[PDB]
Parts: C-alpha cells; sequence; structure tokens
C-alpha cells in the first residue's frame, strides 16, 4: 500500500 | 450505526460536463489547468444528481461518512459534503512552493503570481497531484479503510494507484465492498456488490437502498 500516483 | 467510506472518481463528474484531467511543457500544461479551473467558474457546471446523493448520505451518518476522491473538481463540495479528502488536491487550490502552504486560487496561475505567506512572496505551485508524485491525505485515508464497515467506489476505473488498492485493503478490514460504475472496472471482480449505469441513476438509487437498510432516512 501506500507508493506514488502510478498506472497499474 | 456503521462507518461508510466513499471513493469517487473522474466518472461521478462526467455527467456534470467534466472530462479527464490530462488523459510535459509548464506553458501549455499551465494552460490546460488554468481552463479546466475556469471550467469550474461557469454557471453551466453543477453538482449532479450523484453527487447531491453523496451529500444526503453524509447528513444521515455525519461523522460515520468519509468522502475520499481522485477528482480535481469542487462539485461534492458544491453538493454539501465536508471534509473531503481529496487525494490527488484540487484545480482550485494552489500550493506555496517554499512554504508548502495551501491557498485558495480561482483565476489564472501565471508565473507573476506569489504566495502571500512567506516574507519574500514565493512562486506558486498546482495543488493537484499528477502521476509520480505523491497522494494526500493517506494517513487518514488507510486509518478510515482499517474501521470502514462498508466501503463504496463510484466512478473510478481500477487503474490508478494507490487508490485502486483500497478495495484490497477494505476487504482485509473485513468492510463490505461495493462498486458503483458506468462499467465494470479494472477491479471490478475484487467488489461484493456492484451496480452499473449511468452515476446519476445509480448512485441515487443506492444510497435510497443503503440507507433504508440503515433505516436511516430517505
Ligand atoms: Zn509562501
Amino acid at each position: 500500500k501506500g507508493g506514488a500516483k502510478r498506472h497499474r | 450505526k456503521p462507518r461508510v467510506l466513499v471513493l469517487t472518481g473522474a466518472g461521478i463528474s462526467a455527467e456534470s460536463g467534466i472530462r479527464t484531467f490530462r488523459a510535459r511543457d509548464p506553458e501549455l500544461v499551465q494552460a490546460f489547468a488554468n481552463a479546466r479551473r475556469r471550467q469550474l467558474q461557469q454557471p453551466e457546471i453543477q453538482p449532479n444528481a450523484a453527487h447531491l446523493a453523496l451529500a444526503k448520505l453524509q447528513d444521515a451518518l455525519g461523522d460515520r461518512f468519509l468522502l475520499v476522491t481522485q477528482n480535481l473538481d469542487n462539485l461534492h463540495e458544491r453538493a454539501g459534503n465536508t471534509n473531503v479528502i481529496h487525494m490527488h488536491g484540487e484545480l482550485l487550490k494552489v500550493r506555496c512552493s517554499q512554504s508548502g502552504q495551501v491557498l485558495d486560487w480561482t483565476g489564472d496561475v501565471t508565473p507573476e503570481d506569489k504566495c502571500h505567506c512567506c516574507q519574500f512572496p514565493a512562486p506558486l505551485r498546482p495543488h493537484y497531484v499528477w502521476f509520480g508524485e505523491m497522494p494526500l491525505g493517506m494517513d487518514e485515508i488507510y486509518m478510515a479503510l482499517s474501521m470502514a464497515d462498508i466501503f463504496i467506489a463510484i466512478g473510478t476505473s481500477g487503474h490508478v494507484y494507490p487508490a485502486a488498492g483500497f478495495v484490497h485493503e477494505a476487504k482485509l478490514h473485513g468492510a463490505h465492498t461495493v462498486e458503483l460504475n458506468l462499467e465494470p472496472s479494472q477491479v471490478g471482480n475484487e467488489f461484493a456488490e456492484k451496480y452499473y449505469g449511468p452515476a446519476s441513476q445509480v448512485v441515487p438509487e443506492f444510497v435510497e437502498k443503503l440507507l433504508k437498510g440503515l433505516k436511516a432516512g430517505s
């Protein structure tokens, strides 16, 4: 969970 | 009564005339951001029945409700929701590049515009979160997920993380999961209950269903 905003 | 957490995406604002933001070059990027901010100030742009049903839901549940959105628009606020967590920030805000303080902003942003929080005014930066950047309000969101009895995702594609992982987090913590979408999301099969159709129809119908089951109004 968490992390940068990212596409699949 | 039960705690309810709602996650919304671009699909819920589509019927209000709001398109996906940027599906690079700073000047062009600023122009697009400025056009989208401007769009939000037009009288013809209004919250739709789906937005309004979510305000009714917060009115019924009070502090047992939390709305988290991926959207940059202010339509949830205009509909009457409060304490909306914008995990990807907002178009009608900017951030001081120096202090990090967030400011309301309605007009164009230009390199001429400066903060009023610092000893010597600093440049303003977007408040929205772009791909690669860190989302907002995550501690509060994960805390809410860990306590939610029902998790409802509305108008989300299932393509954008961390938001697309929330349904998994909900499951891990024992929440009932509901998807309300125009069509199945990338993680549609991960939800326990799901309804498909235009948000302006599907969301008010579900909210009525839920409120009645909660014996908490209409
Ligand atoms: Zn400042």
